């Protein structure tokens, strides 16, 4: 046999191929970025802080 | 014992199976997957 093997495993792996491009294209996964940093001892002598 | 040799009178009768075939052929060649390669690449 191994000519059903052969077709099948060509068969897979362009079912696999279609499969993880839709997975790669599909989903947006893009949350940007949060939170503020925080404060360290640079900050205090900048001139942003004076009065 | 009529019973116990008269279970073996249908099955040899039912070795023919199907022998009928078009989309009868390939329903034939599906349900059974031992008929051809397509049928053993769908049943994989």
């Amino acid at each position: 046999w191994k000519g059903i093997a052969i077709a099948l495993l060509v068969i897979l792996v362009i079912c696999s191929l279609i499969v993880t491009s839709v997975i790669l294209l599909t989903p947006a996964e893009d949350n940007s970025l949060s939170q503020k940093k925080k404060v360290t001892v640079e900050d205090l002598f900048s001139e942003d802080f004076k009065i | 014992r009529r019973r116990e040799n008269a279970e073996r009178l249908q099955d040899d009768a039912d070795t023919d199976t199907a022998g009928e075939s078009a989309r009868q052929r390939v329903w034939r060649a599906f349900e059974n997957p031992h008929t051809s390669t397509m049928a053993l690449v769908f049943y994989y």
